[PDB]
């Protein structure tokens, strides 16, 4: 038996216009990126670099 | 376009419950909401409340909550309200309404407050 | 919630006067006012939504305006047709706790 919920909220408008994001590891943690150009959605990379 | 037929007059004894309904036709049921009003006898209007029926979802008016239920079956056009732990204030013409709703169907609802189709009027009373 | 209060309980008219049937709100709307006629023993038919917006069918006498919390509904030429009594209804409500006024009737005074 399944019985959907319903949930009655307030409904503002509000600008909407998304906002670039960087993501950064913590401390401990670091992100490799693949530089190649011709890069897969998987496998090896030979340009291989650190960011944080 | 929307045609609304009430069911016929009842009487309760109080501390019961009754239900009504209205059959909805020359439109899909589906395609737009309804609403069900109150008419005191020979007072004012009270809303009862809204169902939608796109979603299967309704509102009440604050003070009726505990007492009555909207509902909708779509496979008979039909419209229905049911009312539980009546009293001789209850005493009333219910009744439906429809306004038509911008192809429901196809997600463009409006959900619009005003009334246009009305039905004639039902009277319950108590005994 | 809301509340509406008509001013006239009972307008003062005769035949090819101006109606003048105001109403007021506990609480401020934007458009999301109708007018009903309730007719003895008939429903209550829709005049005007939007605050200002006629529905089809309805006669060009019947028009009106409003903003805020303060809102009128005329007629122009008023006919012994239009002796409905007149309801002012508020749904800018999201849950749709939506209001009526008391009801004004008009008379023709004799
Ligand atoms: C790996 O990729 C990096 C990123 O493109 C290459 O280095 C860049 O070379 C351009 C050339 O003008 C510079 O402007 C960038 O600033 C360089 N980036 C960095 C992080 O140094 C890099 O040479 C590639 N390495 C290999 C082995 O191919
Ligand atoms: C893109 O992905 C495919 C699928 O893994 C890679 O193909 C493999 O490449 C390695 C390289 O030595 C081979 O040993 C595997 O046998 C390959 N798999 C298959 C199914 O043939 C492909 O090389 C990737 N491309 C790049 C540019 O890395």
């Amino acid at each position: 038996n399944c019985n959907t919920s319903v949930i009655t909220q307030a409904c503002p408008k509000v600008s909407f216009e998304p906002i670039p994001i960087h993501y950064c590891a913590p401390a401990g943690f670091a992100i490799l990126k693949c530089n190649s150009k011709t890069f897969n959605g998987s496998g090896p990379c030979t340009n291989v670099s650190t960011v944080q | 376009q929307v045609q609304l037929l009430e069911s016929g007059a009842e009487v309760k004894k109080p501390g019961s419950s009754v239900k009504v309904s209205c059959k909805a036709s020359g439109d899909t049921f589906i395609r737009y909401s309804f609403t069900w009003v109150r008419q005191a006898p020979g007072q004012g209007l009270e809303w009862m409340g809204r169902i939608i029926t796109i979603l299967d979802v309704a509102h009440y008016a604050p003070h009726l909550q505990g007492r009555v239920t909207i509902t909708a079956d779509k496979s008979t056009s039909t419209v229905y309200l049911e009312l539980r732990n009546l009293r001789s204030d209850d005493t009333a013409v219910y009744f439906c309404a429809g306004v038509y709703e911008g192809e429901a169907d196809e997600g463009e609802y409006d959900n619009n407050g005003f009334l246009k189709h009305w039905g004639q009027g039902t009277l319950v009373t108590v005994t | 919630e809301l509340e509406l209060t008509q001013s006239p309980a009972t307008l003062s008219v005769s035949p090819g006067e101006r109606a003048t049937l105001s109403c007021r709100a506990s609480e401020s709307v934007s458009s999301d006012l109708a007018w009903y006629q309730q007719k003895p023993g008939q429903a209550p038919r829709l005049l005007i939504y939007g605050a200002s917006t006629r529905a089809t069918g309805v006669p060009a006498r019947f028009s009106g305006s409003g903003s805020g919390a303060e809102f009128t509904l005329t007629i122009s030429s008023l006919q012994s047709e239009d002796f409905a009594v007149y309801y002012c209804q508020q749904y800018n409500n999201w849950p749709p706790r939506y209001t009526f006024g008391q009801g004004t009737r008009l008379e023709i005074k004799r």
